[PDB]
Protein backbone atom coordinates (compact mmCIF):
# COMPACT_ATOMS: atom_id res chain seq x y z
CA UNK A 1 0.00 0.00 0.00
CA UNK A 2 1.44 3.32 -0.84
CA UNK A 3 1.31 6.61 0.79
CA UNK A 4 -0.99 9.33 1.43
CA UNK A 5 1.00 11.93 -0.75
CA UNK A 6 1.80 9.01 -3.61
CA UNK A 7 -1.60 7.19 -4.06
CA UNK A 8 -2.32 4.27 -6.61
CA UNK A 9 -4.71 4.03 -8.89
CA UNK A 10 -6.19 1.51 -10.48
CA UNK A 11 -8.60 1.43 -12.66
CA UNK A 12 -11.13 -1.36 -13.07
CA UNK A 13 -13.21 -1.82 -16.35
CA UNK A 14 -14.45 -4.15 -18.38
CA UNK A 15 -16.34 -6.44 -15.72
CA UNK A 16 -19.37 -7.25 -13.89
CA UNK A 17 -19.01 -5.84 -10.70
CA UNK A 18 -20.28 -7.78 -7.76
CA UNK A 19 -20.69 -5.49 -4.61
CA UNK A 20 -22.65 -8.17 -2.99
CA UNK A 21 -19.24 -9.85 -1.79
CA UNK A 22 -18.19 -6.48 -0.51
CA UNK A 23 -21.43 -5.32 1.19
CA UNK A 24 -22.50 -8.32 3.09
CA UNK A 25 -18.91 -8.82 4.28
CA UNK A 26 -18.72 -7.72 7.65
CA UNK A 27 -14.99 -6.77 7.80
CA UNK A 28 -14.03 -2.72 7.06
CA UNK A 29 -14.44 0.25 9.73
CA UNK A 30 -16.11 2.50 7.58
CA UNK A 31 -17.75 2.19 4.02
CA UNK A 32 -19.31 5.61 3.41
CA UNK A 33 -21.14 6.04 0.27
CA UNK A 34 -21.97 9.60 -1.59
CA UNK A 35 -24.26 9.89 -4.18
CA UNK A 36 -24.78 6.38 -4.66
CA UNK A 37 -25.85 4.40 -1.73
CA UNK A 38 -24.44 0.86 -1.23
CA UNK A 39 -27.12 -1.46 -1.60
CA UNK A 40 -28.50 -0.27 -4.99
CA UNK A 41 -24.93 -0.67 -6.81
CA UNK A 42 -25.82 -4.20 -8.53
CA UNK A 43 -28.36 -2.25 -10.19
CA UNK A 44 -26.47 0.38 -12.04
CA UNK A 45 -24.04 0.44 -15.08
CA UNK A 46 -21.31 2.51 -14.98
CA UNK A 47 -17.92 4.16 -17.28
CA UNK A 48 -15.24 3.20 -15.41
CA UNK A 49 -14.26 2.64 -12.05
CA UNK B 1 -51.95 37.51 -51.82
CA UNK B 2 -50.75 42.00 -42.70
CA UNK B 3 -51.89 39.17 -40.25
CA UNK B 4 -49.18 40.26 -37.63
CA UNK B 5 -51.73 41.12 -35.05
CA UNK B 6 -52.63 37.26 -34.88
CA UNK B 7 -49.50 36.51 -35.35
CA UNK B 8 -48.48 37.64 -32.18
CA UNK B 9 -50.60 35.95 -29.83
CA UNK B 10 -50.22 32.53 -31.42
CA UNK B 11 -46.24 33.18 -31.39
CA UNK B 12 -46.33 34.42 -27.68
CA UNK B 13 -48.66 31.23 -26.58
CA UNK B 14 -45.90 28.84 -28.00
CA UNK B 15 -43.27 30.72 -26.89
CA UNK B 16 -44.72 30.74 -23.24
CA UNK B 17 -45.36 26.60 -23.74
CA UNK B 18 -41.52 25.96 -24.84
CA UNK B 19 -40.34 27.81 -21.62
CA UNK B 20 -42.37 25.38 -19.63
CA UNK B 21 -41.02 21.90 -20.87
CA UNK B 22 -37.39 23.53 -21.10
CA UNK B 23 -37.75 24.27 -17.32
CA UNK B 24 -37.97 20.53 -16.92
CA UNK B 25 -34.23 20.00 -17.15
CA UNK B 26 -32.96 21.82 -14.83
CA UNK B 27 -31.77 20.40 -11.54
CA UNK B 28 -32.70 23.31 -8.84
CA UNK B 29 -29.81 22.33 -7.21
CA UNK B 30 -29.99 18.36 -7.36
CA UNK B 31 -27.70 15.90 -8.27
CA UNK B 32 -29.76 14.96 -11.23
CA UNK B 33 -33.19 16.65 -13.17
CA UNK B 34 -34.67 13.03 -14.05
CA UNK B 35 -36.45 11.77 -10.97
CA UNK B 36 -35.61 8.61 -11.77
CA UNK B 37 -31.72 8.61 -11.55
CA UNK B 38 -32.46 10.02 -8.25
CA UNK B 39 -35.01 7.15 -7.57
CA UNK B 40 -32.47 4.27 -9.22
CA UNK B 41 -29.28 5.28 -7.30
CA UNK B 42 -30.29 6.30 -3.93
CA UNK B 43 -32.48 5.34 -1.02
CA UNK B 44 -35.30 7.19 0.96
CA UNK B 45 -34.26 9.03 3.27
Amino acid sequence: FASVYAWNRKRISNCVADYSVLYNSASFSTFKCYGVSPTKLNDLCFTNV
Amino acid sequence: SALGKLQDVVNQNAQALNTLVKQLSSNFGAISSVLNDILSRLDPP
